[PDB]
């Protein structure tokens, strides 16, 4: 506490790590952690520093998000995930409580120390007499050094019998088979050290490659040596946690700061195995600590997670970011996860939803932002039910036309009310600083309308939050019903009507001259700018303030509108030949061109209409639906022996074929399963139609002939479902459409 | 049908254009039934692992009835017409070609 002494340095913290977790000679209520930062300095010149933080039980069960975690539940864990010989895969016992270990740990660091950010100017402020870091605040000093990247290619080919496999997944009905690899893996680690592994690592000024016949045995191959990516440094550290003087050995990065893996076939147990082996022959000399040897993934939970990743908690020290392959925009790729673990501080997306608020301080903010409100707006949020109708007002299959149908959005409603709830209900946080964590939420407000990261990021957050805590979802539904009536009330004298929407975006129809072009964009501009500003103004009536100005942005003008169920809609402009379709299925490749046939389709009908016909139309209209089904059905035929054309993604959410036990010999292609399962249909034999796994197989297939008929059906299904609803919603009859698919054209296939 | 998709279909549901043509030698395999059965094991056998689904037989005698009795009067024809009958996805040798073992038919 003493700034007599503190030495003040100018350096750049590019990755924080956790270190070690003990607990204190005589401790029952509170732990300590000792992290890691990796600073640089202006010119580029790696150095190690400590830093070390008490974190109580009360945050411990707050980040958790329920009172059933313990200190020592949390100190054996990460005394455990010290010796990865034995255990190299702790996490994969309970994820929550390591997610939780590091967003306490990162909130506590980010309290006591001081406000800290990565690749940003940093005053660092030490104690020489104890070795750690005392003090962190934001200075400005120039330009500092920008990151550099390290390609990294790892390939290993762990040998697993597929019984276990099998079992474990007879154990879970729906657990993907990455996490049962996993999970394989852990039950007898020793496969990870007689695996054979090829390591590539491309650098800007080496290169260093490896080729292990045996991860035990010396490398059949050899370039280049581990002196020249990482240095290794011993420092001694006296810690107010410990009796004595404590020694740490870690690896320093040279001219990189993360490594990039392209994703066209990525493998967690190879990095996992590697990296083990790294701990096992660098910490092997006696006379220091062990860092904590953890990862998180998307594969550590049994049914997976959407988004691909893979979070370094302890040892190395550096991040290592997944990106997708092929894609000619890899650089932006890159850069955009580069600029989100930045930004985020590192734990996204590891941690969750808690990088913005703890789980069990949601309700808090909540009920207050709820309170403040106003009286009308207060009784809306109690009384708001998920299936509830307010302002929609069409209904099924409809028709508008010809008229101006216009369609306007807001531009991340539910991501801009949240941020400026959450501040509302602030005066409600029992804790002063975790405002900050609120802060950053603002900041990808900013970010969202020029950096599609930050939007992904955003949509990705919310639905969390939104699950993290009801009362959150509540008051979103409330103040959203809200909007809508006021949009409403202020579109009834614009010449507007609207037609459909959740109040975010929505569509209505005006009333102006058909005929003219110059007077039609005159009213809609002039009605955006009415809406615009009344739901700014009905806004800032309830003291909710937002950082972004509200910008209601017009998605396009259209003259036909067709609706035929709640959430798919048409819409088409008879003067230059655009339309958008919405609410058609998309599982498949084999949608897409159903999709264009339906928007052809549509178009055809629809051109017909301006012939001013009476019945004869419909009789036509049925004409070319049927000539467009055959014409689809036909040109399906020449696709009958793809069998990546016709498979469906399936999510763990629903019912699907189990699993046939070849699926478990595929060995390293059992990894790249997250979440999404595509299943193809075959026939083997008389009339059996089994189902197969698509990706699990290598290549080249050799199949039996498709089960084209069975896909045919289901995507014609949903062909009928909406030319029904066009053709009782145009010209008002009351004859479903059915295509005789088993009487004319179900010959091809069988 | 008309275009393309007519030399599609008599391409894909009549024998090979060089299937009834005279040829100095035999290219075929030709067994009594369960030597049959064993050869179609073998091949079936050796498809599987790339994605071929499994038979799963029953015979009389067995731990297990299940359903499906009819021994070995019937399983064999169909199983060997339905893989005469599979096409070949490109420039890959057919299903069959593991079973008359050459890569050329």
């Amino acid at each position: 506490m003493d700034t007599a002494d503190i030495v003040w340095v100018e350096e750049s913290v590019s990755a924080i790590t956790l270190y070690a977790v003990w607990l204190p000679p005589r401790a029952r209520e509170y732990f300590h952690a000792l992290v890691y930062f990796v600073c640089r300095n202006a010119a580029g010149e790696g150095r190690a520093r400590f830093a070390e933080v008490s974190v109580t039980a009360t945050e411990l069960r707050d980040f958790y998000g329920s009172a059933d975690v313990s200190v020592q539940a949390v100190v054996a864990a990460a005394r455990a995930a010290t010796t990865p010989a034995a255990s190299p895969l702790e996490p994969l016992e309970n994820p929550t409580l390591w997610r939780a270990l590091y967003a306490c740990v990162l909130a506590a660091l980010e309290r006591q120390t001081g406000p800290v950010a990565l690749f940003a100017p940093l005053r660092i402020g030490s104690d020489p007499r104890t070795g750690l870091v005392v003090k962190v605040e934001r200075a400005s000093w120039g330009p500092p050094a920008a990151p550099r990247a390290a390609l990294l290619v790892a390939e290993a080919n762990i040998d697993i019998d597929p019984m276990a496999l099998a079992a474990r997944v007879a154990e879970h009905p729906d657990a993907r088979l990455a996490w049962a690899r996993l999970a394989a893996i852990r039950d007898t680690p020793q496969c990870a050290s007689a695996a054979s592994l090829t390591v590539n690592i491309t650098t800007g000024t080496a290169l260093f490659a490896r080729e292990y016949q045996t991860l035990a045995f010396p490398p059949i191959k050899k370039e280049g040596a581990f002196g020249d990516l990482v240095e290794v440094c011993e420092v001694g550290l006296r810690p107010r946690g410990h009796p004595q003087r404590v020694t740490a050995r870690v690896l320093l990065p040279r001219d990189y700061d993360y490594f990039v893996s392209a994703g066209e076939k990525f493998s967690a147990p190879a990095l996992v195995a590697l990296f083990r082996q790294w701990h096992t022959t660098v910490h092997a000399a006696p006379g220091a600590l062990a860092p904590v040897f953890a990862f998180l993934g998307p594969e550590f939970e049994v049914r997976g997670g959407p988004v691909p990743y893979f979070a370094v908690l302890g040892f190395p020290g550096w991040p290592t970011f997944t990106v997708p392959a092929t894609a000619e925009s890899a650089r932006d790729l890159v850069r955009g996860a580069a600029a989100a673990y930045a930004a985020l501080l590192g734990a996204w997306p590891a941690v969750g939803a808690r990088v913005v608020l703890p789980p069990r301080a949601w309700p808090g903010v909540a009920s207050a932002a709820a309170g403040c409100l106003l009286p009308a707006v207060r009784e809306a949020v109690a009384r708001w039910h998920p299936a509830t109708k307010i302002i929609q007002l069409l209904d099924p299959p409809a028709a508008v036309g010809p008229v101006w149908t216009a369609r306007f959005c807001f531009p991340g409603l539910r991501a801009q009310l949240l941020a400026a709830l959450a501040d509302l209900g602030g005066s409600g946080l029992a804790d002063p600083h975790g405002r900050t964590g609120l802060a950053r939420l603002d900041a990808l407000v900013v970010a969202a309308p020029s950096e599609p990261w930050a939007g992904a990021v955003l949509e990705r957050l919310v639905p969390d939050t939104c699950n993290a805590c009801p009362a959150l979802r509540q008051l979103l539904g409330g103040v959203m019903a809200a909007v809508c009536l006021q949009i409403e009330e202020t579109a009834s004298s614009v010449k507007f009507a609207v037609c459909g929407g959740d109040g975010g975006a929505f569509w209505g129809v005006f009333n102006v001259d058909p005929q003219d072009a110059d007077a039609a964009s005159g009213v809609i501009e002039d009605a955006r700018r009415a809406i615009e500003t009344a739901v700014g103004a009905v806004l800032r009536a309830n003291a909710v303030r937002l950082r972004h100005p509200l910008c209601l942005a017009l998605e396009g003008v259209y003259t036909h509108a067709v609706a035929w169920s709640q959430a798919g809609v048409w819409f088409w402009n008879s003067r230059d030949n655009t339309d958008h379709l919405g609410g058609f299925p998309l599982r498949g490749p084999a949608y897409t061109t159903a999709a264009g046939v339906v928007r052809d389709t549509l178009r055809r009908v629809l051109g017909l209409t301006t012939a001013c016909v009476p019945e004869e139309d419909a009789l036509t209209a049925r004409g070319l639906m049927e000539d467009a089904c055959d014409r689809l059905i036909l040109d399906a035929f020449n696709k009958r022996l793809d069998a990546e054309y016709w498979s469906v993604r399936v999510s763990p959410f629903e019912a699907s074929d189990p699993l046939p036990p070849t699926a478990f010999r595929g060995g390293a292609l059992l990894d790249a399963e997250h979440y999404w399962r595509r299943v193809v249909r075959v026939c083997p034999g008389g009339g059996e139609s089994v189902g197969v796994p698509v990706d699990l197989y290598p290549r080249p297939l050799v199949l039996p002939p498709v089960d084209c008929a069975h896909h045919l059906r289901e995507i014609l299904r949903e062909i009928e479902l909406v030319f029904t609803g066009v053709l009782a919603g145009v010209w008002g009859e009351g004859g479903k459409f059915v295509y005789p698919f088993d009487d004319k054209m179900s010959f091809l296939f069988a | 049908l008309d275009g393309d998709t007519a030399k599609a279909y008599l391409r894909a549901r009549t024998y090979a254009p060089g299937a009834l043509t005279p040829a100095p030698a035999y290219c075929g395999a030709v067994d009594s039934a369960t030597k049959m059965m064993g050869r179609l094991a073998d091949a079936e056998k050796l498809l599987v692992p790339r994605g071929w689904p499994a038979f799963a037989p029953a015979s009389p005698g067995e731990d297990t009835a299940g359903g499906t009795p009819p021994p070995q009067t019937c399983g064999i024809v169909k199983r060997l017409l339905r893989l005469a009958a599979t096409e070949q996805q490109g420039p890959t040798p057919p299903a069959i070609a593991a079973l008359i073992r050459n890569a050329a038919v």
